[PDB]
């Protein structure tokens, strides 16, 4: 996160670091005790398979993660129509072998409903580990900003990404900068407060660059991807039931 | 006409009986609307969601329907509210009828004056309000 704020205790409960070979890679979203929802990017093969893959929750700094406080994955799941190429479809579910418990601390984020009726610039939030600045290091202590919805006509724009958005993607940032997601908050939450209720509308998946100006933040819809989501849980809800 | 994954008959979506080969046409036939949680269900016949009522709902009901959008075991609450979907049209049960989706039944008006709002998990919360 570049231009935001190092994160209290319990401000993001559903943000999780996921590690692999001991260190951060990616951000997700904890949307039920074991299901977290992150990027198709950041499961790419190599790391499409589960046993790569650890999850940390309610902790908010790195060097805190010690060995025995993660969540081993149990199971990785891609978006059927991803493209590295395109970054479309930039959507992908772990679930964890041993439930989260629930606290102030690790909490899930709700998913969101269709007719949430946001601004076209809704206030949004996007936290993270990630770089604070383009090209850093991951971010030991994790960091969250405000940023803007731009809507897809103007960051479709030609001085923008000229026609790179899909329906599967949304815009969030300010068009001068200065403030956006980095490289390590991919997967992250993008999250925005509406009827006292946090709702994961976006999960970090690309830019170009960070934090230049005309280059916001391209988060997946997570919206368009609810039904896939749904169908995802229940139908490992009833393998499972075996 | 709507299709399964990348084509079926409208009045074959949602209608009880998996038609697709995958059964998409079966396994996304519940939903919640708004940022109020009003539950919604697809009507075959009419190819659109309409919510709840209230009438006749109780917990199982909803953990029926949470279990039907995927959340297993996870059930939060249920409560009767006002509907501020701009629906005009609403799914009442039958209680006589022996499957969440197709045991309701069309009706223009519920007896309550209220849809099934439904929460299948406790999440959107931080330490602020
Ligand atoms: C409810 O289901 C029973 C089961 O046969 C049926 O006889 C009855 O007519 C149904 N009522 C409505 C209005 O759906
Ligand atoms: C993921 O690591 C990631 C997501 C998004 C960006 N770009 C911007 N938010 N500008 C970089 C890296
Ligand atoms: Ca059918």
């Amino acid at each position: 996160i570049v231009g935001g704020e190092s994160a209290l205790p319990g401000a993001w409960p559903w943000q999780v670091s996921l590690h692999v070979q001991n260190v951060h890679v990616c951000g997700g979203s904890i949307i039920t005790p074991e299901w977290i929802v992150t990027a198709a990017h950041c499961v790419e093969k190599p790391l499409n398979n589960p046993w790569h893959w650890t999850a940390f929750a309610g902790i908010l700094r790195q060097s805190f993660m010690f060995y025995g406080a993660g969540y081993q994955v149990e199971k990785v799941i891609s978006h059927p129509n991803y493209d590295s190429k395109t970054k479309n479809n930039d959507i992908a579910l772990m679930k964890l072998q041993k439930p989260l418990t629930f606290n102030d601390l690790v909490k899930p984020v709700c998913l969101p409903n269709p007719g949430m009726m946001l601004q076209p610039e809704q206030l949004c939030w996007i936290s993270g580990w990630g770089a604070t600045e383009e090209k850093g290091k991951t971010s030991e202590v994790l960091n969250a900003a405000k940023v803007l919805l731009i809507e897809t006509q103007r960051c479709n724009s030609r001085y923008v990404y000229d026609n790179l958005i899909t329906p599967a993607m949304i815009c969030a940032g300010f068009l001068q900068g200065n403030v956006d997601s980095c490289q390590g908050d991919s997967g992250g939450p993008l999250v925005t407060s509406k009827n006292n209720i946090w709702w994961l509308i976006g999960d970090t998946s690309w830019g170009s660059g960070c934090a230049k100006a005309y280059r916001p933040g391209v988060y997946g819809n997570v919206m368009v991807f609810t039904d896939w989501i749904y169908r995802q849980m229940r139908a490992d809800g009833e393998f499972v039931e075996h | 006409g709507i299709e399964c994954d990348s084509c079926i008959n409208p009045s074959n979506w949602c209608d009880g009986v998996s038609h697709c080969p995958g059964g998409e046409d079966e396994n996304r036939c519940v939903r919640l609307y708004g940022p109020n949680f009003i539950l919604q269900v697809y009507s075959s016949q009419r190819k659109s969601w309409h919510p709840v009522c209230q009438d006749d709902w109780n917990e199982n009901y909803g953990r029926a329907a949470c279990r039907d959008m995927g959340y297993k075991n996870n059930f939060y609450s249920s409560q009767g509210i006002v509907d501020d979907s701009g629906s005009t049209s609403f799914m009442k049960l039958n209680t006589s009828a022996g499957d969440i989706y197709k045991k309701l039944y069309h009706s223009d008006a519920c007896s309550s004056k209220a849809v099934v709002s439904l929460r299948c998990i406790a999440c959107g919360v931080n330490l602020n309000d």
